[PDB]
Parts: C-alpha cells; structure tokens; sequence
C-alpha cells in the first residue's frame, strides 16, 4: 500500500514534469480563474481573426497536427518515467507508444473541454462546440461524441494525481498488436492498476464503483481512437495529397 | 527507421 502511494506520487511528479498544461491549469482557464483570456472562435469570421494561433474543415483538422506531435513527445517523456518502462524491449516500447498516444491525447483533450467548447494552442484559443458542429460532413459530426465523452468523463472529477496513473495504465497495455514480450508489460500494468485502485479509494471515498467506471473509459477511448482512425481513412479516400507530419506517419502507419 | 525509437533513446 505504502509503496503504491509512493508510486502514485512519483507518477504525479513526472506528469507534472512532462505535461505543462495540467488539468488544474486548464479548468482554471475555462472558469475564468487565472492570466490572459482565450480568444473565442465561434464562426468563420472569428476563425480568420484568430488565425495567429484548403477548405476550412480540413484546415482546422490539419492544424491539430502541431499539437499532436508535441503531445507525443510529452507522452514519451512520461512513459520513460514509469518504473520498468525503459527496461522493456525497445521495439515493445515503440509499440506501446504507437498504439497508446492517441488514447492519451483524447484523455487530455477532455481536460481542455467543457459542454461549450475546447481550448486550443495551450489555452490561447477556445473553439466552440457549435462552430465545430457546423463543419461539413463528416467533420461536423465527429467532435460531438468527443464532447459527450468529455462531459461524462469530467463529471467524474478526476484530478491530475488520478489522471497520471490512469494514463500510465493505458500506456502499459499488454494487448497492443505485435508486442514481443507481453508478460513483463502486464506485471507493470497489474501494479499500476493496484496503485490506481488505492488512489481512487483514498481520493474519492464517496464515489461508488469509480475504478470500474474508469476501466470502461479506457474501452471508450479505444473506441474513440478507432473512430478517429476511420475519419482519416474516409478523408484519405478523396484528399489524396494531404500533408502529414513524419512523426504521425509513423503512428498511423499500418492502421 | 523510427522517430519514436529516437525519442525513446533521448
Ligand atoms: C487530435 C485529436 C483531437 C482533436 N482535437 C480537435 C480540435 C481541437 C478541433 C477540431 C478537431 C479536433 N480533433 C480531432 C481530429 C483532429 C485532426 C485529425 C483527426 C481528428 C483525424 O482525422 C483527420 C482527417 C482529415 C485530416 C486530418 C485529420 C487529423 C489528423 C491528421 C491529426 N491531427 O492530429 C492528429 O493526431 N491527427
């Protein structure tokens, strides 16, 4: 138990090191409790006004690439801090990151979301949900269920301590395709899961079944990533020559 | 080669 608390604290410490924009920082921005106000993008005119941050919907989605590549870098830093991670076979670390990063990006995306919109570029902007919903199909339908997931995930009131371990658990998923040595992965995960269980019991003592809800949220995130991947397949079927950051080419390769 | 693998070794 005590060692499980020591591991929880170590993970929160690294998450703090690795991720500049914490959930706590983000919620402070979203509730005006902070530091300069985000610029609001609610229509085409405010969008072109805020550009210092192809057809519009492709422009908006392709501009997420800069952030996603930074996030991968952050997530890699955080993964390396998880005890046991760097001692795993190197190709298995790559595998874990390859199939993990988007789950973690959507996890952190929820932290930047409320029912009305999403923070962008380190909180310097706020894109509204209605604006995103007005985009041409299939783009306009895509984010809606992301907001839905975020609103329910945020209702659980996890903090950064909680999230750090939740994230560690996800990265140490033994079932990613083509992992060469699964057992040491699972042994790490099993211990993380115990740290998470205790973390949730001490930190959310009135919250019935939180541990199990969180397991289900990991399944929801796989589903969300499956959908994210199919949005890009659908769009590649007509946007033949669409630039893609080389880091992300590695991640999307084979999917 | 692999960009992830470089970020892992850094
Ligand atoms: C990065 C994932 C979270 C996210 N944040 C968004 C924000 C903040 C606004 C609008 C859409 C957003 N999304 C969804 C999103 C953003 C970009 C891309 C996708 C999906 C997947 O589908 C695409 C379809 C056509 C063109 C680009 C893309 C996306 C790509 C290449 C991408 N950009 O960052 C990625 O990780 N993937």
């Amino acid at each position: 138990s005590a060692d499980l608390r020591a591991l929880a604290k170590h993970l929160y410490d690294s998450y703090i090191k690795s991720f500049p924009l914490t959930k706590a920082k983000a919620r402070a921005i979203l509730t005006g409790k902070t530091d300069k106000s985000p610029f609001v993008i609610y229509d085409m005119n405010s969008l072109m006004m805020g550009e210092d941050k192809k057809e519009v919907a492709i422009r908006i989605f392709q501009g997420c690439q800069f952030r996603s590549v930074e996030a991968v870098q952050e997530i890699t830093e955080y993964a390396k801090s998880i005890p046991g991670f760097v001692n795993l076979d190197l190709n298995d670390q790559v595998t874990l990151l390859k199939y993990g990063v988007h789950e973690i990006i959507y996890t952190m995306l929820a932290s930047l979301m409320n029912k009305d919109g999403v923070l962008i570029s380190e909180g310097q902007g706020f894109m509204t949900r209605e604006f995103l919903k007005s985009l041409r199909k299939p783009f306009g339908d895509f984010m809606e269920p992301k907001f839905e997931f975020a609103v329910k995930f945020n209702a659980l009131e996890l903090d950064d301590s909680d999230l750090a371990i939740f994230i560690a658990v996800i990265i140490l998923s033994g079932d990613r395709p083509g992992l060469l040595n699964v057992k040491p992965i699972e042994d790490i995960q099993d211990n993380l899961l115990q740290a998470l269980e205790l973390q949730l019991k001490l930190n959310h003592p009135e919250s019935s079944q939180l541990f199990a809800k969180l397991l289900q949220k990991m399944t929801d995130l796989r589903q969300i990533v499956t959908e994210h991947v199919q949005l890009l397949q659908v769009i590649k079927k007509t946007e033949t020559d669409m630039s893609l950051h080389p880091l992300l080419q590695e991640i999307y390769k084979d999917l | 080669p692999s960009l992830l693998k470089k970020l892992l070794l850094a």
